[PDB]
RNA sequence: UUGAAUAUAAAGAAUUAUUAUUAUAAAUAUUAUUUUAAAAAUAUAAAAAUAUUGUUAAUAAAAUUAUCAAGUUUCAAAAGCGUUUAUUAAAUGCGUCGGUCUAAGUAUUAUAUUUAAGAUUAUUCUUGUAUAUAGAUUUUUAUUUUAAUUUUAUUAGUAGCAUAGUAAUUUAUUAACUGAUUAUUAAAGCGUUCCAUAGAAAAUUU
RNA sequence: GUUUAUUAUUUUUAGUUUAAUGUUUAAAUAUUUAACUAGUGAUGGCACAGUUGUUCUAUAUGUACCUAUAAAAAAUAGUA
C-alpha cells in the first residue's frame, strides 16, 4: 500500500462529501462530530459485506463456519454483526487471516485482483449446517 | 509441520484453476503435510502465560 | 553484516579477522582460564564490589566477609541497560519489598524462548527412538515368526537347506 | 612495606608499577563517581578525524583512538580537596590508563571522595590535621600563604577556588620561589616555567604520587599497551607523494628540510603560545636553557617579567 | 556522509564563491536544477 | 552479492515517485506571538 | 645470505621436537610418541579390559534422584578416567541437573568442582563472584552420556596389558 | 567388535550393513531380549584390499587382548576337549 | 594474496536498508542531501551514560545522555519545569508563628542570608568543629590568629 | 495502529513525509524484536496499514487492553 | 491463540550452479536424483626390486593411510610476533631522544615527529631551512632540521654496497661462478653503528 | 583439543601467505592442498563522500577494473 500522499485523493474526498467547488464546507465544529453525514451514514447505514463460504457449512455438520468480512472489521464487531444483525448468539472464539484478494489474468490480459478480505473462522457452540436436496 | 523455514517444490504448491484441472490447494492434494500451528505453538513458541508478571 | 546489537544474544562464534589466520572456532578454554584465575579480569560488576566503599566508610574496616550478589532492591534505578554496570544480572528491583520478579527485558524473555526450544529438541529426540524402539525392536519379534514359520515349514517339505547333498557330508563335520 | 612503590617487572622488561596497599580491583568501581562516555576518537565536527585547527587549546589529537574503553575503570577525581577538615585515607586504588595513583578520602564530614594521593601517603591514617606546624603536614592541603620558600606542593590551583590544575601527573610537585611581590607566590612549575600564583590559591601539600614512573614504566606487550592505545603513527616519509610532501624517492630518503605534520612542526619553530596569562613571568622557552636550580635562587618580582615576548 | 562542494567559508564571511563567479550557466532548462538564490 | 533484488524494491521505486501532498505551512511566529497583542 | 630471514614459520608442524609436544599424556598405558597426534585422542577406546557401563545404582550428583539405566542420552555420564568414588563409575548428572549448585547458572566450558556431593561451578567454588554467564543461563552446553567425555581417559592399552605378546 | 546394555559379542561386518555398524540391535544374551549394541572397536575386514595378504587391516592390539581373553587362558578348560570332538 | 576463498563473506548478512526511501525523504522535502550543513558527527547512546553520576548538575539525568561529554557537566541547573517562582504568598509554616514572623519578616532576603551565614559559620566552627578539629590557622605559638573560619572554608563544608 | 478521527486516541500511522520512511519498514522489512520473535510483519502478505481496524486501546499489563 | 492489531515455507552469486546463509539447538528415520562393455593423451595414481638427488633454477612445509604419515644436526645472515593489493630488513608497536604546550585536561603530562626494542657504544665539521634578530630584506648557526664530497675515529667490510670479479687467500667438493674463515685502502657502508639471534632463506653432514 | 611450574606460554585447528587442477572454468576466483592460526581489544550499533573520506603507507581501496558511479556537453582526432 502507497503510504505517500497524494493531492488528489483529498480533493476527489471533498466534492462528494460537501459540493466542493461550489457548497461551502460545513464548519469544523460538526465535522469532529458524530453528527457528520459519513459518520452518520455509518453509524445509522453500515455498509459491509460479511460473505458466508459454504464450502465448510455445506452438508458437512460444522461447528467452525467461515465467514469473509471486510479488511476494516475487527474480531468484536464480527461479534456484535452476528448478534444484532443475523440473530447469532453463540460466538466464543474467533480466529482471523488476511488473505490478498484473488488475482489472475481477464482473457484480455490485465491482472485484474479482486479486492482483498478477512478470512474469519468463526467458532459457533452447537454446530450448523445447510442441506442441499438433489 | 512446524512453523521453520522450509524449500517446496513448485508443483508440490498447487497450480491455480487450469482450464484442464480445477484448483488443486496445497492440501487437499497433500493432506498430511498441513503444518498444525497448535502443534508448533504448543511445543515451539513461548506462550504469554509462561512470563507474565505484574 | 548484520551489527550484533541486533541479535538477541551476542552471536556464540565470534569472527574475527587475520589474513594469516584460518580458523572458525574462536579459541574458548583459554578465554575461560583467565577470568576463572584472575579475578581482576571482569570488571567487578559494581555493586557486588560495591558495597564495599559503603561498608568501609560506615563501619571502619574493610567488609572481611562474602558480598551479597543480586543487588539490593533499589540500587542503580536511574540505569537503563545496566548489563555492564552489574554484571549481566538483571536491573535489581524498585526500592521495594514485593518477591524478586524478573524485569522481563527483551532479553531474559529470549532465554524462556531457549528453554521451551530446548525442551522442544530434547522431546523430539528423546521419541524418535521411542518409536525406533519399536520399529526394530518389532520388525525382530515378527522375523523370529518368518524363521519360525519358515522353521516349521521346512521339516515337512525336508529341505535340509544344507546343500545338494544328504547329512552325511555334514556328519563328517569337516569341509566335506 | 618495602618502597610503597614498586617497579614489579613480570616480564623482564615489562615493568608496570604495583603498589603495595593498591585497593583489589573489587574496591575500585564506585557507582556515584563512574563516568562513561564516548571520547570522539580524533574525529571532530564533520566526523572528519583531525587535530586541533592551528590556533586553539583543545585537543582532538589526530593519533588518539579507544579513549574510554567501555568496561574499564573509570571513577571520578576530586581535585578540590577542602581546607583543613580531617581526611581518612580509606584504600589507594590505582588506575592504569589514568597512570595517576588516587586514594579515597573520607574527610571527616561524610564525604567518600576525594581522590589526588600526595607521595609517602599510607591508607588508615589522618592527614588533613596539622602538627604543631602552620600546615606542613604531608596530605594538608595548604593555601600557598602557609608554605615557605623550597617545600614542593602539588595539585595547585591556577586560580584561587577554581580547582586544583597545576602539578597532578604522578610524582611531581611546584616548588615555591620565594617571590617580592605583595600578594602573590611564584612557583617553579615542573616546566621550569614561573607563575605568579595567587596566595590564596590552594595547594596540596607534597610530592604528588606515584614516584618511579619517570621511568621503569615500560610496557612491550601487545596486549598491556591498551594501557596507552593511540592510532598508528605512520612515517611521514611514506606517504604517497601526492599526499604527503616528504614522500616516495627509491629507497630512504632521510626529509624534507622542513619538517611538517600536515601543516608545520618544524623542529623547534612552531611554538605555539599565543596568549600569556596576566601571571605568567617566563615562559618554559625563557628558562629552558639555565638549569633546575638557578631559577630556584633569585627573587621574582614584577620587573622580572619580560616585557616583551 | 555528504558534501556542500562549496567549503564551509569563515564564520565571519559567509558566503565566499557564489556560482557566478566561474562564469557557470545554470538555466533550468539546460542542467534542470540551476537556478540561483541570489536572485 | 548485493541484497533485495525482489518485488519490494521493484515497487519502492514506482510508488515513491507519487507525489506528496504540500502545503505552504508558512513561518511560526514564535517569540513575536500575535495574538497577545 | 638467503634474504628473507623473516619468514612464515612455514615448517611447525613438520619438527621431531613438535611430535613430543603434539602428544596428549591421557590415561593409557601408549608409553609415548605413540598416542594419536593431530586429533589428540583416538576414536573408539576399546575397553574389553572392564566393560564400561553404566551401572543400577545410579544417581545423579547434583540432584540424588535415579538415574535411567541406559536406555537414554538424558543424563551426562562424565567418568572421570577410572572414578570409582562418585559411583561405581564417574559422576552422573540429568542434563538440567548439570548447573552449579552454589550460583545456581550453568557450568562455564563445563569444567565443575564437586563440592561435598553437590557439583559447584568452578567460579564460585573458587571464591570469584561473576554470576551470570552470556549465553545460556541454566542448561550447560554439555554432551549427554560421555559422548562429550571420551575425548579423554582409559584407551585401550590401560596398564601393562603384556599378556598380548607373552605366550 | 560390540558389546551391550551390560555385555559383548563378536561379528565381521560387511560393506551392506555399513549402517548398522556403529549402533545395532541384538539379543543380549546376557539377558533374554533383543538389546542395542555398540562398537567398542574393529577387529579386521570382511574381504581383501587388493595386492594385500589376508590380514591387510589386522584386527588390533585392542581386539587381540579381548580374544586372548576368551579363547586365551581357557586352561580352566582343556577339560572336556581341547580341539577335538 | 592468490586465492580470494570468498566463502567468509556471506555470513551473517547485512539489513536490506532499502536506500530509496531516504533519497525520497529529500525530495519529498525541500532539502538536497543535507549538504555539509550537518554531514554529520556520532550521536552519543543511552548506554555509554552513567546516570546517577554526581555531576549531570542533578537537573538533566535524562537529556544529557544526549550533548557531548565536553557539554553535559556544564548544562545548566534550571528547574524542575514545574517549580514556581518562590512567590511571596502568605502561607506562613504551621507553628513559627507571628511575634517571630513579625520579627523575622522585617529582615528582607539580605537582612536574613547575611544574618544565616553569620550563624552558619557560628553553628560550624561551634559545637561541630570545636567538638573535634579545627577550623582556624594557628600563629606561631598555636594561638587561632582569626576568629572565626574563612568564608571559603565554610563554603565548601 | 491507525486510528478512528474521532477517538482521542494517537496511532502511529503517520503519512508526513518525514514519517513515511519508517512505516515502510514497517510494512516491508518488518520488527525483529530482540527477544527472537519476528513482529507486525514476520511472512510474505505485507500488511495493509490503512486497511486495519482502529486502535481501539493501549496495551495493559493484567489483561490485554485497557 | 484465549491477546487487538498484525504477518507465518521460497536468497544470493545472470541459473534449479561451487553453495550446510551456523542466529540457535541436540545426537542410531535402513528422510533418498547421477547415463555407459575398450587403448591415446590428461585429471590422476593403487601396486611395486635397486638406486638416493646424477634429475632440477632449485629434492625434503607439501592430500589421505590403522603399515596411525613426525627428519636429525652444525654454521652464517636475520626482528618481533602484530600488519599489508603484486607481501617483505613494507609500514605498526614499547622504551630512550627532539620539539611544542601551564586560560581546556595532568609538562615524570598530552599533543608532533625521527628512530627502533635488548646489549656495547654512539666520533670529526659546517656555507643553507629553522630559531633568536634591531622598519625587512641582506646579515647571524647553544639546542632541533638537513648536511660532511677527505667527515670516517669506533665498528663490521665483496656485504640486498654503483663497476672492478667467480675479489685474493683458506677450507669444503672427484670438480667450489657455491658458502663459511682470516685480513681490510670498501669506485663514495659507517656510529643508529655493532653485537647478540628463533620457527625464514641459504650452505654443509646426514 | 593441548605442551609448560605459569592466569603468560606450545599449540586441535575443515573455509584464507603455497602448489596442482581450472584457464569463456562448476567461479568475471572455484575445487584439492601447504602454510598459518590463541584476537580484554574487533567481519559488525551509527559516523565520515569525491581536490575528497579512509589509510598499521601499497599512489592502496571508498558496491563486482578508482580512470568512483550517475548525469551534461557535439572538447580535441588531418596533421601517416
Ligand atoms: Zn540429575
Ligand atoms: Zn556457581
Ligand atoms: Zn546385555
Amino acid at each position: 500500500w502507497n503510504p505517500i500522499a497524494g493531492k488528489i485523493g483529498l480533493v476527489n474526498r471533498k466534492a462528494e462529501e460537501w459540493g466542493w467547488p461550489h457548497q461551502r464546507p460545513p464548519p469544523t465544529g460538526l465535522r469532529r462530530s458524530p453528527e457528520y453525514f459519513p459518520f452518520f451514514f455509518s453509524r445509522y447505514f453500515p455498509d459491509v459485506e460479511v460473505r458466508l463460504v459454504l464450502d465448510s457449512v455445506l452438508n458437512n455438520e460444522t461447528t467452525r463456519p467461515i465467514f469473509h468480512i471486510p479488511q476494516d472489521m475487527s474480531k468484536q464487531e464480527l461479534v456484535n454483526y452476528l448478534k444484532n444483525i443475523y440473530n447469532i448468539d453463540n460466538v466464543v472464539r474467533i480466529r482471523v487471516r488476511n488473505m490478498r484478494g484473488r488475482r489472475f489474468k481477464n482473457e484480455v490480459g490485465e491482472i485484474k485482483s479482486l479486492p482483498d478480505y478477512k478470512v474469519a473462522v468463526v467458532e459457533l457452540d452447537s454446530p450448523v449446517s445447510i442441506v442441499f436436496k438433489q | 509441520t512446524y512453523s521453520m523455514k522450509g524449500q517446496r517444490y513448485p508443483a508440490e504448491q498447487g497450480r491455480t484453476s487450469r482450464p484442464g484441472s480445477l484448483a488443486a490447494s496445497r492440501d487437499r492434494m497433500f493432506p498430511l503435510y498441513r503444518r498444525n500451528y497448535k502443534l508448533n505453538r504448543e511445543l515451539r513458541v513461548l506462550d504469554h502465560r509462561r512470563i507474565s508478571t505484574d | 553484516r548484520k551489527a550484533l546489537q541486533s541479535y538477541p544474544v551476542p552471536p556464540r562464534a565470534r569472527n574475527y579477522e587475520r589474513r594469516w589466520s584460518s580458523s572458525r572456532t574462536n579459541p574458548y578454554n583459554r578465554m575461560f582460564w583467565r577470568t576463572v584465575l584472575n579475578e581482576d579480569f571482569a570488571r567487578p560488576s559494581f555493586w557486588v564490589s560495591d558495597f564495599r566503599h559503603k561498608y568501609l566508610a560506615k563501619h571502619g574496616m574493610d567488609y572481611q566477609g562474602r558480598v551479597p550478589a543480586s543487588p539490593a532492591p533499589g540500587m542503580y534505578q536511574g540505569f537503563s541497560d545496566v548489563h555492564k554496570i552489574l554484571a549481566n544480572h538483571p536491573k535489581p528491583q524498585r526500592e521495594s519489598r514485593h518477591l524478586p520478579v524478573m524485569p522481563m527485558t527483551p532479553r531474559v524473555v529470549f532465554e524462556h524462548a531457549q528453554e521451551k526450544r530446548i525442551d522442544y529438541a530434547k522431546k523430539m529426540h528423546r521419541d524418535r527412538r521411542l518409536v525406533e524402539q519399536l520399529r526394530t525392536h518389532e520388525f525382530w519379534g515378527w522375523y523370529m515368526k518368518l524363521q519360525r514359520v519358515r522353521g516349521r515349514w521346512c521339516k515337512e517339505h525336508g529341505v535340509s537347506s544344507r546343500g545338494v547333498y544328504g547329512p552325511a557330508v555334514d556328519a563328517a563335520e569337516l569341509w566335506g | 612495606v618495602r618502597s610503597p612503590d614498586h617497579g614489579y617487572s613480570q616480564h623482564i622488561l615489562q615493568k608496570d608499577i604495583w603498589s603495595p596497599f593498591q585497593v583489589g580491583a573489587n574496591m575500585m568501581s564506585y557507582t556515584p563517581l563512574y563516568y562513561d562516555w564516548k571520547g570522539f576518537s580524533s574525529r571532530d565536527y564533520f566526523g572528519h578525524r583531525s587535530g586541533t585547527n592551528p590556533g586553539s587549546k583543545v585537543l582532538l589529537g589526530h593519533y588518539r583512538r579507544d579513549e574510554v574503553r567501555s568496561w574499564g575503570y573509570r571513577i571520578m577525581v576530586n581535585h578540590k580537596p577542602q581546607k583543613r577538615i580531617p581526611k581518612w585515607l580509606a584504600c589507594v586504588v590505582h588506575i592504569p590508563r589514568k597512570k595517576t595513583f588516587l586514594g579515597f578520602f573520607l574527610y571527616a564530614n561524610g564525604a567518600y571522595v576525594a581522590e589526588l594521593l600526595t607521595y609517602k601517603q599510607l591508607p588508615r591514617i589522618i592527614y588533613n590535621k596539622a602538627f604543631q606546624g602552620c600546615l606542613p603536614t604531608i596530605g594538608q592541603t595548604v593555601s600557598l600563604t602557609e608554605v615557605t620558600y623550597g617545600k614542593e606542593i602539588h595539585s595547585v590551583e591556577m586560580y584561587p577556588g577554581h580547582g586544583g590544575v597545576i602539578c597532578r601527573a604522578s610524582g611531581t610537585a611546584a616548588v615555591v620561589l620565594r617571590g617580592s611581590e605583595p600578594n602573590l607566590v611564584p612557583l617553579l612549575l615542573p616546566s621550569k616555567e614561573v607563575r605568579l600564583f595567587d596566595n590564596m590559591c590552594h595547594a596540596v601539600f607534597g610530592r604528588r604520587a606515584g614516584v618511579m614512573y619517570n621511568k621503569q614504566r615500560n610496557f612491550s606487550k601487545r596486549s598491556v599497551e591498551e594501557n596507552m592505545p593511540h592510532r598508528p603513527k605512520v612515517h611521514s616519509k611514506t606517504k604517497r607523494v601526492s599526499s604527503h610532501p616528504a614522500g616516495g624517492g627509491n629507497g630512504g630518503s632521510p626529509n624534507l628540510l622542513t619538517p611538517l605534520d600536515w601543516r608545520i612542526h618544524p623542529r623547534n619553530c612552531v611554538k605555539t603560545k599565543y596568549w600569556l596569562s596576566g601571571y605568567i613571568l617566563r615562559g618554559r622557552q625563557y628558562n629552558r636553557n639555565q638549569t633546575v636550580a638557578d631559577l630556584k635562587s633569585k627573587t621574582y618580582s614584577w620587573a622580572n617579567r619580560d616585557p616583551v615576548y | 556522509a555528504a558534501t556542500p562542494g562549496v567549503g564551509i567559508a569563515p564564520e565571519t564571511t559567509p558566503v565566499k564563491y557564489v556560482p557566478e563567479m566561474l562564469n557557470i550557466q545554470n538555466a533550468k532548462w539546460w542542467n534542470g536544477r540551476g537556478k540561483p538564490v541570489y536572485r | 552479492f548485493k541484497q533485495g533484488q525482489g518485488m519490494f524494491s521493484h515497487q519502492l521505486k514506482r510508488i515513491l515517485n507519487k507525489k506528496s501532498l504540500h502545503k505552504y505551512n508558512w513561518d511560526p511566529l514564535h517569540m513575536y506571538d500575535p495574538r497577545k497583542l | 645470505h638467503g634474504k628473507p630471514a623473516s619468514g612464515h614459520k612455514v615448517r611447525t608442524q613438520h619438527s621431531r621436537r613438535w611430535w613430543m609436544q603434539s602428544k596428549a599424556h591421557h590415561l593409557t598405558a601408549v608409553p609415548h610418541e605413540e598416542a594419536r597426534s593431530r586429533p589428540h585422542f583416538p576414536a573408539y577406546t576399546e575397553d574389553v579390559d572392564q566393560p564400561m557401563v553404566v551401572p543400577d545404582g545410579v544417581c545423579c550428583f547434583n540432584c540424588d534422584k535415579p538415574i535411567d539405566g541406559d536406555d537414554i542420552n538424558s543424563y551426562v555420564w562424565v567418568p572421570s578416567g577410572n572414578a570409582r568414588v562418585p559411583t561405581t563409575q564417574g559422576y552422573f548428572f540429568h542434563v538440567k541437573c548439570f548447573k552449579c549448585w552454589n550460583c545456581k547458572y550453568r557450568i562455564i566450558h563445563n569444567q565443575f568442582y564437586s563440592k561435598d556431593s553437590r557439583a559447584w561451578c568452578l567460579s564460585c567454588a573458587l571464591g570469584r563472584d561473576i554470576r551470570v554467564p552470556t549465553r545460556r543461563w541454566h542448561t550447560s552446553y554439555v554432551n549427554t552420556h560421555r559422548t562429550g567425555s571420551r575425548l579423554t581417559g582409559q584407551f585401550f592399552p590401560r596398564h601393562r596389558h603384556q599378556m598380548e605378546f607373552l605366550f | 567388535n560390540a558389546c551391550h546394555v551390560p555385555g559383548d559379542q563378536i561379528f565381521l561386518v560387511s560393506n551392506s550393513f555399513t549402517r548398522r555398524l556403529l549402533t545395532r540391535t541384538d539379543h543380549c544374551p546376557k539377558c533374554d531380549r533383543l538389546s542395542t549394541f555398540r562398537f567398542m572397536s574393529v577387529s579386521g575386514m570382511v574381504g581383501r584390499m587388493p595386492y594385500k595378504p589376508v590380514d591387510t587391516p589386522g584386527p588390533s592390539y585392542a581386539t587381540l587382548y579381548w580374544r586372548k581373553q576368551r579363547s586365551g587362558k581357557i586352561a580352566s578348560q582343556p577339560l572336556n576337549e581341547v580341539c577335538n570332538k | 594474496k592468490s586465492q580470494h576463498k570468498n566463502v567468509l563473506r556471506k555470513g551473517r548478512p547485512h539489513m536490506q536498508k532499502y536506500k530509496e526511501l531516504n533519497r525520497w525523504q529529500r525530495e519529498a522535502q525541500g532539502i538536497t542531501k543535507w549538504e555539509q550543513g550537518h554531514s554529520h558527527r556520532p550521536q552519543p547512546y543511552v548506554e555509554r551514560f552513567n546516570p546517577e553520576g554526581a555531576g549531570l548538575t542533578r537537573g538533566t539525568s535524562a537529556y544529557a545522555w544526549k550533548w557531548w561529554h565536553t557539554q553535559y557537566p556544564w548544562l545548566p541547573n534550571v528547574a524542575p519545569a514545574d517549580y514556581v517562582p518562590p512567590s511571596p504568598r502568605g502561607i506562613r509554616p504551621a507553628a513559627w508563628d507571628d511575634e517571630f514572623a513579625d520579627v523575622v519578616l522585617s529582615m528582607s532576603d539580605e537582612e536574613i542570608q547575611s544574618y544565616l551565614l553569620d550563624k552558619l559559620t557560628e553553628v560550624i566552627f561551634a559545637e561541630t568543629q570545636r567538638d573535634g578539629y579545627e577550623l582556624r590557622r594557628l600563629d606561631f605559638e598555636g594561638k587561632p590568629l582569626t576568629e572565626l573560619p574563612e568564608r571559603r572554608i565554610i563554603e565548601n563544608f | 495502529n491507525r486510528t478512528h478521527p474521532l477517538s482521542k486516541l494517537r496511532g502511529n500511522l503517520r503519512r508526513n513525509p518525514s514519517e513515511i520512511p519508517r512505516v515502510l519498514n514497517m510494512m516491508i522489512q518488518g520488527v525483529w524484536h530482540k527477544s527472537g520473535n519476528k513482529l507486525y510483519f514476520r511472512g510474505g502478505k505485507p500488511p495493509n496499514p490503512s486497511t486495519h481496524p482502529y486502535l481501539t486501546g493501549e496495551p495493559c499489563p493484567v489483561y490485554g487492553w485497557k
